[PDB]
């Protein structure tokens, strides 16, 4: 009866913004990342990247609510440094580092398969 | 319309006003036919 | 096609003047209740807006002259009552025109096309002209979904 | 430039299992790609039935339920297949969907049993597993009862329903010697070793390694049938890397808007 | 009524196997004989056999209305 549509969990509505930026002035060279519609997949890989990187002083990611599906990720990094240039940066090495992992998987299969 | 038997399982064609009961056997507890209307299900 | 108002009782039946300005005998069950609009708006010869309760002048018709406060209101007539008038208690019907101010899909089994919720099944409970609910026949819910997002099976 | 160098070695591969090792990297990136393999993987199974006859002694929605959830080989279909809601068909077209009929009456004084050999395709590379072991069962029939429906099988991945879900069991385990103590066991001798354990009989624990970190990952990814267990987990790589393409995107659309 | 299609656990595929465990009943394996004859491996699974109730063979003694 009160049951959300399966899609609601993946599909942005029409009007519904995929991420928002915005700067929160409790510290210097901080902001908050809200991403829609994705869950602890992305969060837990985006944060883990960007506590590789030695210029970024926080990183974090939390869903406000299990029910609902939005996750709020806070990354401060140091004054020479931005945050969304700490995210874009954090997004290219995870997406490098997955192609060379995908290309590996289909070499050791090649490997696998042929003996 | 059409009344399936309860027990002889055989289609009766009974109109309005008429007592329901089996032309072959007697049986007088009828069901009706499944719907002709489109039925959709999500297989879920 | 005619309503009236009751301008005298009596024991078995009533006096009811119509529409057309004609007073009539009808019976008490020859007429049924009719819900008053109170609401309703009207055209004079000047176009002012006139209403219930107002105070108006009758310059056209056979009460042209005469001066009353409006009671009830239909399509072209206007039922008036004037504690000067002798006739009918004062009860007296003019044009409207001649005073001056002093669905469709509902029912329909119905298919999504488009959105999220493409390749549902539906009964359209309620339609307007923009949204309509669609009773899915697939869920135990009635989803509002845009016309244009509709077929008709 | 932070990005891991993540090494694979494939330790067993057969047709319905992968195990493999990914060493080099963080437990973040292995922990998404085994949520990949079960939540956003995309396969075809039926989501859409009507049904024209149903004298089964099992109800309409419970055949829905039954046929949803029979695996059909989506190998190098999926990849070329559209969603339903992005496509630009009015109800269903080859372009996102494949049409499943099914027509068993039984006239025989035995139970028919019919199974997912009588779902019929028209498209001759979307089947049912089975039918590439006996058959899934969906309904037994007996004399004069019937089956008369018509479905179609959409793409979809396992976050909005199980039975997209490609992968019947991933394991998955790091650290088998219990070196970073990430658990902790009261009684260490109690516990039985994993196969992974590098330890002698008469050890139960690694030594405790205080500067290690989760860097060697151990997958036994099982597949249900639809896709190879290796299509599997290219796929997830591949869909991990396109999410975080298009949060990329978004992110960079963000930035300039700003 | 019917053996599942999926294993709920896991989403293994126990339909196909039911028949197969019956036939391997009938053949004196015993029941964890069977769960490993037919690769039930995860008690998971080994429970979708095993406490199955095949209680459409009851619902089809009853003659059907049509
Ligand atoms: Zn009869
Ligand atoms: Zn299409
Ligand atoms: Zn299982």
């Amino acid at each position: 009866m009160n049951a959300p549509p399966a899609f609601e969990s993946f599909l942005l509505f029409e009007g519904e913004k995929k991420i928002t930026i915005n700067k929160d002035t409790k510290v210097p060279n901080a902001c908050l990342f809200t991403i829609n519609k994705e869950d602890h997949t992305l969060g837990n890989i985006i944060k883990s990247q960007l506590l590789k990187d030695p210029q970024v002083l926080f990183a974090g990611y939390k869903v406000p609510h299990p029910l609902e599906h939005k996750i709020i990720i806070r990354v401060q990094t140091t004054p020479d440094y931005s945050p969304q240039e700490a995210f874009t940066n954090a997004i290219t090495d995870l997406i490098s580092e997955l192609s060379l992992l995908e290309e590996r998987f289909r070499v050791a299969i090649k490997d696998k398969q042929e003996g | 319309m059409i009344y399936i038997c309860g027990e002889c399982h055989t289609e009766n064609e009974i109109k309005s006003r008429d007592p329901i009961r089996c032309r072959e056997c007697g049986y007088r507890i009828m069901y009706k036919k499944r719907t002709k209307r489109l039925v959709v299900f999500d297989a879920r | 096609q005619t309503v009236g108002v009751i301008v005298r009782l009596e024991r078995e039946t009533f006096q009811v003047l119509n529409m057309y300005g004609k007073v009539v005998t009808v019976r008490h069950q020859a007429v049924t209740r009719k819900k008053d609009n109170r609401f309703a708006v009207a055209l004079d010869s000047e176009q002012n807006n006139i209403h219930v309760k107002d105070i108006v002048k009758v310059i056209d018709g056979p009460h042209s002259g005469r001066e009353g406060e409006i009671r009830h209101l239909f399509r072209s007539f206007a039922f008036l009552h004037c504690k000067k008038l002798v006739e009918n208690g004062g009860m007296f019907v003019c044009k409207t025109r001649h005073l001056v101010l002093a669905n469709e899909l509902i029912g329909q089994t119905v298919r999504i096309s488009q959105g999220p919720y493409k390749g549902y099944i539906g009964v359209v409970k309620d339609a307007t002209e923009s949204t309509a609910r669609v009773e899915l026949h697939s869920t135990c819910q009635t989803i509002s979904v845009d016309r244009q997002r509709l077929t008709t099976v | 430039p932070y990005a891991n160098q993540p090494t694979v070695r494939i330790t067993e591969l057969t047709d319905e299992n992968v195990k493999f090792i990914i060493e080099n990297t963080d437990l973040a990136v292995a922990n998404s790609i085994r949520r990949v393999f079960i939540a956003e993987v995309p396969i075809i199974a039926i989501d859409w039935v009507q049904i024209d006859a149903n004298s089964s002694v099992l109800h309409d929605e419970f055949i829905a339920h039954r046929l949803g959830l029979i695996p059909l080989t989506s190998d190098d279909i999926v990849d070329k297949l559209q969603y339903s809601r992005d496509c630009t068909c009015e109800e269903f077209c080859p372009e996102c969907s494949v049409e499943f009929t099914l027509d068993v009456r039984c006239n025989e004084d035995q139970t028919r049993h019919v199974t997912s050999r009588d779902l019929i395709s028209n498209s001759p590379r979307v089947i049912p597993v089975t039918s590439r072991q006996d058959d899934i069962l969906i309904v037994k029939l007996r004399k004069g009862q019937e089956l008369r429906l018509r479905a179609y099988a959409k793409k979809g991945f396992g976050k909005e329903h199980a039975k997209w879900n490609p992968t019947a069991g991933v394991a998955f385990e790091y650290d088998p010697d219990n070196a970073l103590r990430h658990t902790v066991y009261p009684k260490p001798e109690e516990w039985p070793k994993s196969e992974y354990s590098e330890l002698d009989e008469d050890e139960s624990q690694a030594p405790y390694d205080p500067n290690g970190k989760p860097e060697r990952f151990y997958y036994n990814v099982e597949s249900c049938g639809s896709l190879r267990p290796e299509t599997i987990v290219l796929s997830a790589l591949s869909g991990l890397k396109k999410k975080l393409s298009d949060l990329q995107t978004q992110l960079s659309h963000e930035i300039q808007s700003d | 009524m019917i053996i599942p299609v999926r294993c709920f656990t896991c989403g293994k595929i126990v339909g196909n196997k039911w028949e197969a465990y019956l036939g391997l009943l009938q053949a004196e394996y015993t029941e964890g004989d069977a769960l490993d004859a037919l690769g039930l491996k995860r008690y998971c699974c080994r429970r979708m056999l095993l406490a199955h109730v095949d209680l459409i063979e009851k619902l089809l003694n009853y003659a059907p209305l049509e």
